[PDB]
């Protein structure tokens, strides 16, 4: 798992990205990277052990959609460390700052049932101030859940459910 | 020509990176510049791609990154035969008794 | 996208012709005191035989 040694990458990346106010390009050409990483042959090239300099450049080739100097540049740096199978997690960690950057937020909202649409917007604005960030909602239904809702927030929840209500009872006595 | 390149230097043991194509086998000497002297490098492990790990046959000292080396291709190669006779030699088959060349006819 | 993306992949793949090994069949990337280091070789099953060049074998362990 490189969820530590894509750290510097994608924060070189996304302040790089940010000097040239061209974030959409580096999120798209990265989306690009970490999928030409998935393709059935290229994940074997990657594990057989090539000169770096040679896997980076049968790289860059199969990519016409990664800007001359700066993403070429990148896979290159990558290549010469040998962790262009980070791609997948330079990128999450990279939609992750910007997300901070731009001050937003996703939050998972867990239901019986779905909501009206009013509650919908009453959860997106008490969030809003629960957060400074302006929140998208992504509601979902699950029905092991049985009343109430799950607010979640990255590793934040609220267990407004009432099997949790249940659950916390049960264990009282 | 010289067709490699010293990657790093670790006390005696020096890594060399050759094209994938021309590799050295094991066992292969090397022989690179450590400024105005010679010095000639046992192939000990093929590693990874193009890189070569190798045993210094003299001192280190001196050794830069990035410095050529060419691949003899072959083993360490000793004079043999009557001419070695009353003569003192190095593991490298050179003389150390200041006499001059050995004379050899076949190596 | 998601779907052409992949596709634009395969192909432009196909293009420079990187391709994988037969599954019987592999190559030498390391070699040192007598332990050989093959890359490929799906198909090759613990305890096999691998012959190399020059009617030799190499029993497969790791």
């Amino acid at each position: 798992e490189f969820i530590t040694v894509a750290r510097p990458y994608a924060k070189a990346a996304f302040d790089f990205a940010v000097e040239h106010q061209s974030v959409e390009r580096w999120q798209d050409m990265l989306a690009f990277a970490a999928e030409v990483t998935k393709n059935e042959q290229m994940a074997e090239l990657l594990s057989g052990a090539l000169a770096p300099e040679t896997l980076a450049e049968s790289f860059i080739a199969v990519a016409g959609e990664q800007l001359d100097e700066n993403g070429q540049n990148l896979i290159r740096v990558m290549a010469e460390n040998g962790r262009l199978n980070a791609l997948p997690d330079v990128l999450e960690q990279f939609i992750h700052l910007r997300a901070v950057s731009e001050a937003t937020a996703e939050v998972d909202v867990i239901s019986a049932a779905a909501l009206s649409e009013q509650q919908l917007a009453k959860i997106s604005a008490a969030m809003e101030k629960r957060l400074s960030r302006k929140v998208k909602l992504n509601a979902k239904i699950d029905k092991s859940v049985m009343a109430g809702v799950i607010i979640r927030a990255g590793d934040m929840v609220i267990d407004g459910s009432v099997r949790g209500r249940l659950e916390r009872l049960a264990d009282v006595l | 020509m010289a067709t490699g390149k010293i990657v790093q230097v670790i006390g005696a043991v020096v890594d060399v990176e050759f094209p994938q194509d021309a590799v050295p086998r094991v066992y292969d000497a090397l022989e690179v510049q450590n400024g105005n002297e010679r010095l000639v490098l046992e192939v000990q492990q093929q590693l990874g791609g193009g890189i070569v790990r190798t045993i210094a046959m003299g001192s280190s000292d001196g050794l830069r990154r990035g410095l050529d080396v060419k691949d003899l291709e072959h083993p360490i190669e000793v004079p043999v035969g009557k001419a070695t006779l009353g003569r003192i030699m190095n593991v490298l088959g050179e003389p150390v008794d200041m006499k001059g060349e050995i004379g050899e006819e076949e190596r | 996208n998601s779907t052409e993306i992949s596709e634009l992949i395969k192909q432009r793949i196909a293009q420079f012709n990187v391709v994988s090994e037969a599954h019987n069949e592999g190559t030498i990337v390391s070699v040192s005191d007598g332990v050989i280091r093959i890359h490929g070789l799906a198909d090759c099953m613990q305890g096999e035989m691998i012959s190399l060049p020059g009617n030799r074998y190499a029993i497969a362990l790791n």
